[PDB]
Formats: C-alpha cells, sequence, structure tokens
C-alpha cells in the first residue's frame, strides 16, 4: 500500500461532505417529498438505508428501531 | 458537529433533525469515508496503481453508485490544482 496524498484527504473530505448531505437530504425527500419544515427523524434515516440499494453499506449502521 | 450544517443546508426550508437522527447521518457518514477508502484501495489495486488517486476514488464513487457526486468533486479538483 502507498502512502495518501493530500489530494485524497482533500478528495475523501469533499465526498464525505457531499453524502451528509446527500443521506439527509435523500431521506426527508423519502419521507416528506419536498413538503418544508418537517422534523427528520431517525427512523427517515433508517428507512432510505433500507431502501435505496447504494445505501446497504448502512443497514448495519442505521438499522431500524 | 459541522455536521448540523451540512444537514440543514442538504434539508428545505424550516426543517429540523432530532438528535438522533444528526447522530445517526453522522456515523453513516465515518462509515462511508472508510468504506469508500476500502473500496478505493481495491480499485487503485485492480487499476495497477500503487498509490489511491483523484480518479481511483472517483471511479469508486460512480461504481458504488454516487455518480452524482463525481462532476462537483471534479470541478473541485480542477479548482483545488490550480490553488
Amino acid at each position: 500500500t502507498g502512502l495518501i496524498t493530500n489530494e485524497v484527504l482533500f478528495l475523501m473530505t469533499k465526498c464525505t461532505e457531499l453524502f451528509v448531505r446527500h443521506l439527509a437530504g435523500a431521506a426527508y425527500t423519502e419521507e416528506f417529498g419536498q413538503r418544508p419544515g418537517e422534523a427528520l427523524k431517525y427512523e427517515h434515516l433508517s428507512q432510505v438505508v433500507n431502501k435505496n440499494k447504494n445505501l446497504e453499506f448502512l443497514l448495519q449502521i442505521v438499522p431500524q428501531k | 458537529a459541522v455536521i448540523g450544517r451540512l444537514i440543514k443546508e442538504a434539508l428545505p426550508e424550516s426543517a429540523s433533525v432530532s438528535k438522533e437522527a444528526r447522530a445517526a447521518i453522522a456515523r453513516a457518514a465515518s462509515v462511508f469515508a472508510i468504506f469508500v477508502t476500502s473500496s478505493s484501495t481495491a480499485l487503485a489495486h485492480k487499476q495497477n496503481h500503487k498509490t489511491i488517486t483523484a480518479k481511483d476514488i472517483l471511479q469508486t464513487l460512480t461504481e458504488l453508485d454516487f455518480e452524482s457526486f463525481v462532476p462537483s468533486l471534479t470541478q473541485d479538483l480542477e479548482v483545488y490544482r490550480k490553488v
């Protein structure tokens, strides 16, 4: 395994924050569509994580209570 | 954390996120980084590279079904390299 470049520390930081926006948004949008001012709860996050296939790696991290 | 704003930035006007939702999103983002790192290693490994590159991560992203991400990260890399 080689080292880890700055360009990578950068890219990694940059896409993780895009994913925070993605998971949040996706979770809300799948619950309240576009309706504004709604309250996002844990159920909504475990709901999209159980739905979206690209989120299956989070099935054990965000399980359904 | 800074995740509080990233969140309320991704959400519509007047939306709120419970402390559990945010916590969950935080853990989720953490597993994401580890997972993308891990996968980028494998792709960088199958792509011969000894070192993970900006294109090994962008390829993993898209190969991991987050192709939406790519265009901005590329726009960012391009601007990042000049500075």
